[PDB]
């Protein structure tokens, strides 16, 4: 996930709080991955799933 | 017949032991066939050891120029690698073990001794050479097996050698390829010395029902991730070493051929050169098949996983 | 006058403890030494335990937080040490582990300290729990 | 019926490849010595920690058939017991093993004598004449049940596992590498792709089970099994994986490298064939 997509889809203005939200999610065992700041990318290795509307 | 080798013919063994063909040729024994069971037991014991040398006895038989190892068992001895004939301290134990083994249908007798060289290759040191010389003075048909459990793990390939000593005063003939081993500074000095001193026995082995049970069970689960990457050959130590040995062998073949062009009428030189070229070609070929099979498995699996749908 | 090894150990231990409370342990380094030099001669286990506690305290003071935590952890799984002192020594191990240099050795100690149930009783239980669980 | 119904395993049994290795060797030699596949009997040793039983090694026992009853030489077993003491102390006796199909009215007789020796023996039976792809090894325990008012000992199947260490793993992996070759080389790539075929078959069976469960849930069953179907759908959403330019570049790099190696090997084989052809031609018509 590039940092440009993160700042767009989440109404994220300051990149500093973006990092704080990303680390907060990881440390609560939500997403496992690695952050690439030189290329401004978020490499996620593992993440939890989501729900289904039976469709 | 896969199981034919498991048949024990006592009279035939007695006939071979009475004939003693090894007294007619010091290079008589050329091949060493090892069962799955024996090898597995040896490796397990050596790895339990960890960094200390252990040793044991091998049970088996002889068949022409081939020494056959059917089973093995650990000896409760101190001073492996420091004491000449350390096995001697277990004499009583060996007698009882074998006696009890005969009671349960183990018919094969002592064929050799095995010991470990954790992290320093597979060779015979001055002590090992003295021990195996004595083991070939009273029990002439004895094979010394050396295993490196540490290098087995690090290389992902079994590190085992089978060796036989030359009698005191006797000099080896011209041939001696001697695959180089990465033994430590002084250990490698002594290793060159004793590779010049003894002769290795071509590892032959035999695929059997023991092997069939092992290969099947471990691959099913210990290789649920049949991935384990796919290339444990990535380490540029084994394939690179084979490549360098190939280059040296063919360079020596060319050096011999260039000098042999001046002498007109030397058939033996032509024979030897052709044989050396052929051996080099087959070695390179087998390396190539190994690499191709590795890439094939890699391609099939990674294509399937990454882009199934 | 051959002072019994315990007496020399007791005297040298007292000097080190006095210097620790005064914090000029350039000499207490040389005094925990001469305590150690004759340490492997003595008999009294309680004196040996009292030595290892003081020796761990010396390690904690200078820079050896990682080594003091190791010494405190070794002293934590004892029996003659008072349960309150055992909890205190482990609490000293936990604080030293957190304060030590963040590395491979410190990570292993954090894993080891995540096993004691009396670590959980401590107030800093949360601190290493966030720590070793990568927060 | 010697099998208990409705009885679940009370202890966990860990088995090592060496134990299966000893059983296979024992059965083969007895078959070779006495024609038909004569039943073998041995003993199990290892470490037990509470309810966790780990069978690390096994050995053979001397038995005699008297009055159509298998009498185990417990004196030999005890003589061999102290014999294994001299080499290993940490290994304790755990049970006995045999070969055959379903339990017969002779293994109960063997087990009751072994139950006389120690507090709780484990019973293992291997089937060397199996035909399915599953492991023909089962572990049974001793249970006392009141059948027709009489206490009859029965066998309850235990859900044992297959525990092994890094050593044994690497060792048998290279034993399989060595079986990939041999003196009588029939084929090599055949065995390789048969191994991959078996792996893909196992994964396909798992996928079939998952799909059948999903279809049943769509029809009946639990309408939503919660975290299970959630994770199954998530994994089906991670099926595309999605590679980047770098991963494809590295894959093509490895392919090109090892393909160049294959080309070099083919060149070596071709030049050896050319050398043989030249050597033969220099004898066919040429002189000197
Ligand atoms: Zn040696």
């Amino acid at each position: 996930i590039p940092y440009s997509v993160l700042l767009k889809d989440l109404e994220m203005r300051n990149l500093r709080e973006l990092e704080d939200l990303i680390i907060e999610a990881v440390y609560t065992d939500i997403i496992q991955g690695k952050l690439d700041q030189r290329n401004q990318l978020l490499e996620v290795d593992f993440c939890i799933g989501r729900d289904i509307r039976k469709k | 017949s896969i199981d034919e080798i498991y048949k024990y013919d006592k009279k035939q063994q007695q006939e071979i032991l009475a004939a003693k063909p090894w007294t007619k040729d010091h290079h008589y024994f050329k091949y060493c066939k090892i069962s799955a069971l024996a090898l597995l037991k040896m490796v397990m014991h050596a790895r339990s050891g960890g960094n200390l040398e252990v040793m044991g006895l091998m049970l088996g038989k002889v068949d022409g120029e081939t020494m056959i190892i059917m089973d093995s068992f650990a000896l409760p001895v101190e001073g492996t690698e420091t004491r000449v004939n350390a096995q001697a301290a277990a004499y009583e134990y060996m007698a009882a073990y074998i006696e009890n083994a005969k009671q349960v249908g183990r018919l094969e007798n002592a064929i050799g001794w095995y010991h470990s060289h954790p992290g320093y290759g597979c060779w015979l040191s001055g002590i090992d050479v003295s021990t195996q010389m004595l083991n070939q003075q009273f029990q002439e048909p004895f094979v010394a097996v050396v295993i490196d459990p540490t290098r087995t793990i690090s290389a992902g390939k079994v590190n085992l050698g089978a060796f036989r000593t030359y009698p005191k005063g006797y000099k080896p003939p011209d041939e001696g390829p001697s695959e180089y081993q990465t033994i430590p500074l002084n250990k490698i000095e002594d290793f060159g010395v004793h590779c010049k001193q003894y002769y290795a026995l071509e590892v032959s082995y035999f695929k059997s029902s023991l092997d069939r049970k092992l290969l099947e069970l471990l691959w099913n689960k210990y290789w649920v991730n049949t991935l384990s990457s796919s290339s444990l050959l990535t380490n540029a130590d084994y394939t690179t070493g084979q490549v360098f040995d190939l280059s040296e062998k063919l360079e020596q073949s060319e050096a011999q051929l260039g000098r042999g062009s001046f002498m007109l009428g030397l058939e033996t030189h032509d024979r030897k050169s052709e044989d050396k070229l052929a051996k080099a070609t087959r070695d390179s070929c087998k390396t190539t098949i190994e690499a191709i099979h590795g890439l094939m498995s890699q391609v099939i699996k990674d294509k399937l996983f990454n882009q199934i749908n | 006058k051959q002072y019994n090894v315990d007496y020399k150990l007791e005297t040298y231990l007292k000097i080190a403890r006095l210097y620790l409370e005064d914090d000029d342990p350039v000499q207490a380094e040389a005094y925990i030494n001469r305590a150690s030099l004759l340490q492997n001669e003595s008999t009294n286990e309680q004196l040996q335990i009292h030595y290892k506690v003081c020796y761990a305290r010396v390690l904690d003071y200078r820079r050896k937080f990682i080594e003091a935590a190791q010494r405190y952890n070794e002293l934590s799984y004892k029996t003659i040490v008072h349960e309150s002192e055992r909890l205190e020594a482990l609490k000293h191990a936990l604080h030293c582990t957190i304060l030590a240099s963040a590395g491979q050795q410190r990570s292993r100690m954090l894993a080891t300290l995540f096993k004691d149930e009396r670590c959980q009783q401590l107030a800093a239980y949360g601190i290493l729990e966030k720590m070793y669980l990568d927060r | 019926s010697v099998m208990a119904c409705g009885v679940t395993g009370s202890v966990s049994v860990a088995l090592h490849p060496l134990v299966i290795l000893n059983i296979s060797d024992h059965w083969i030699r007895m078959r070779s010595q006495e024609g038909r596949p004569v039943q073998v009997i041995g003993a199990l040793i290892g470490k037990q920690e509470g309810r966790n039983i780990e069978v690390m090694n096994s050995f053979e026992l001397l038995s005699h058939t008297v009055e159509e009853k298998i009498i185990i030489d417990k004196e030999y077993y005890y003589t061999k017991e102290e014999q294994f003491k001299q080499v290993f102390k940490e290994l304790e006796f755990l049970g006995w093993y045999t070969t055959g199909g379903p339990p017969d009215p002779s293994d109960i007789h063997v087990h009751k004598q072994v139950c006389e020796i120690i507090e709780s023996p484990l019973f293992l039976k291997l089937n060397p004449m199996t035909k399915h792809t599953d492991l023909p090894v089962s572990v049974f325990e001793s249970v006392i049940d009141i059948i027709n008012g009489e206490a009859t000992m029965l066998f309850a199947e235990l859900t044992y596992t297959l525990a092994t260490e890094e050593a044994e793993r690497i060792g048998v992996d290279h034993v399989a590498r060595m079986t990939a070759t041999g003196s009588g080389e029939n084929s090599t790539v055949a065995e390789h792709l048969i191994a991959q075929h078996s792996a893909i078959k196992m994964l396909h069976s798992r996928v079939k089970l998952i799909l059948e469960y999903v279809k049943a849930s769509e029809a009946g069953e639990v309408p939503f099994n919660h975290e299970i179907l959630r994770e199954a759908y998530a994994l089906c959403h991670c099926l595309p994986v999605l590679s980047t330019d770098k991963f494809k570049t590295d894959f093509y790099d490895q392919c090109n490298d090892v393909g160049l190696m294959a080309y070099l090997g083919t060149i070596t084989k071709t030049c050896n064939t050319m050398n043989q052809f030249v050597n033969k031609f220099n004898v066919l018509y040429d002189r000197q």
